[PDB]
RNA sequence: GAUGGGGAAGCUCCGUGGCCUGAUUUUAUGCAGGCCACCAUCGAAAGGGAAUCCGGUUAAGAUUCCGGAACCUGGAUAUGGAUUCUUCACGGUAACGUAACUGAAUGUGGAGACGUCGGCGCGAGCCCUGGGAGGAGUUAUCUUUUCUUCUUAACAGCUUAUCACCCCGGAGGUUUAUCCGGGAUGGGGUCUUAUGGCUGGAAGAGGCCAGCACUGCUGGCUCCGGUGGCUUGUGACGGCCUGAAAAUCCACAGGAAGGAAUAGUUUUCAUGCCAGGUCGUACUGCUCCAAG
RNA sequence: AUGGUGAAAGCCAGCUGGUGG
């Protein structure tokens, strides 16, 4: 076993999509049928949730997220972890690379976010490489 | 359109979800289209070709019936041979035939 | 100057100031080609559907 | 080389600010704050630099004139889409890719932009010639013989990648020339298009022939190949001590700024429109091309 | 005199045989 478990901070490396933190929702060590090898499934943010009016606040508040397989080489292990089951039942093998769940899958993840960057918790996720 | 330009002549946006299957007729000029949302439309065309002219295309009535599950909806569809009978499958476990 | 292959597409330039046809003879059996050009495009029966659908509206040169 | 300055009575000498913000700035219509660091100019017609190619024209001119067809800088812009039913999009794990898909200050990167030389792959010119189509000549001696024509542009779409890079792997591959590895041999892929093939340009151009007009026209050919020395441009390797400067284009970290109900914001997307000045330009000519 | 002008390293095979120049 590894510790790359569920809910382990990772962040991709490969695919221009350097420097975006993602969540590690399952491992798979042995991979499968397509990607025989061991690849992690993981999920980030696109854009992070950056004397107001209320209505600037909405907009900065406002999370982006998309979902992608990575495999073990392009993830960069991270000593942070945060719930992740609060959307594993959208987010799993089975959705991934077969549309049109993917949009769902992301939805969740975005309204998740939108109910997680407000009242404050697991900040290091939200924080923005420079 | 393969004799207008490269690009296409007119494009649709109605559908809700991902289209899964569209296919034509074989005898009538009928196209259907259907998405992951579990919409199922069918458009007549003007075929004509006897004179450079585009085809007009017209909408003929929505159809519904595959409820969506796991965000999946109409999965695959054909086009009866003869008669203006469609049909449909779903990611519910269940296929659908629709007549006039 | 484009590898148009598209009849609609040359017809819309006639519709859009005087055109012009040319014959050329090939062999792969011997046979004949034409072109169909406007002010560059130059589009590749079809010689008969093409020409006596022509607007009225224009003016066309063999050779 | 002036300039901030300094000697010489002296003609003269030495010295190498332009940008942004604010309700109009509380004792009352008088201006407040923040950014950055320097010194003009001249000096290259062999350096960098955005852009044109084929045919014809003369008594001298053309890549300027004409016939034909494109390219580069800048601006109002007009239409469609895209941004998505609503607020700045996605695909593959990956090299990477899309017609479009906002980017201010602040720092950085690529090109520009960088010595010299040895070898090799490749396009292609030259030298040579096979088959075939037309003209010309030797020819008492032998000769299916010798010469001669068989041309394809800027530009745009396909197609095309040595090199470089990505996934499985776990103990030999390789150059002309010894270079690479516990991450190799191998299998599976991506990309920078150097110039190769196609078409359009483009056979209507030009050229090779036959015929008749008595000031031109009418008919055809302008094809299919090959590898055996000179040459050029580039790519990729390998020997020796760092071979310029500036102008100009692009991207990256950046997230302030702006984005909805009788057109939310934009037009690195597509089509369309207009303008692009002055001088040199004829001839002769330390520097250019060289068949067997 | 005055005031001006001009200019063989390397590497392959068994010290011997080889490749690059």
């Amino acid at each position: 076993a590894k510790f790359l478990k569920a809910g382990k901070v990772a962040v991709v490396v490969r695919g221009r999509y350097a420097g975006k933190k993602v969540v590690i929702v399952k491992p798979h060590d042995e991979g499968s049928k397509s990607h025989p090898f061991g690849h992690a499934l993981v999920a980030g943010i696109e854009r992070y949730p950056l004397k107001h009016g209320a209505k600037k606040v909405a907009k900065r508040t406002k999370i982006k997220p998309f979902i992608k397989v990575v495999n073990y080489n392009h993830l960069l292990p991270t000593r942070y972890t945060l719930d992740v089951e609060a959307f594993k039942s959208v987010v799993s093998t089975e959705t991934f690379e077969q549309p049109s769940q993917r949009e769902e899958a992301k939805k969740v993840v975005k309204k998740a976010f939108e109910e997680r960057h407000q009242a404050g918790k697991n900040q290091w996720f939200f924080s923005k490489l420079r | 359109d393969l004799d207008l330009a490269s690009t296409p002549y007119k494009t649709l946006r109605y559908h809700e979800k991902a289209v899964r299957s569209v296919n034509f007729h074989k005898k009538l000029p009928l196209f259907s289209s259907a998405a992951d949302d579990g919409t199922i439309h069918v458009f007549h065309a003007t075929v004509y070709d006897d004179m450079m002219k585009n085809p007009m295309i017209v909408p003929l009535k929505k159809l519904t019936g595959h409820k969506v599950i796991n965000s999946l909806g109409v999965l695959d569809a054909i086009w009866h041979p003869r008669e203006a009978w469609l049909f449909s499958a779903g990611a519910d476990n269940t296929a659908r035939l629709w007549t006039t | 100057a484009r590898e148009i292959t598209d009849i609609k597409q040359f017809l819309e330039l006639t519709r859009r100031k005087t055109a012009t046809v040319k014959i050329n003879k090939k062999l792969n059996k011997p046979f004949r080609q034409t072109k169909f050009k406007v002010r560059l495009y130059t589009l590749v029966g079809k010689a008969k559907k093409l020409i006596q659908s022509l607007p009225p509206t224009l003016k066309v040169n063999r050779l």
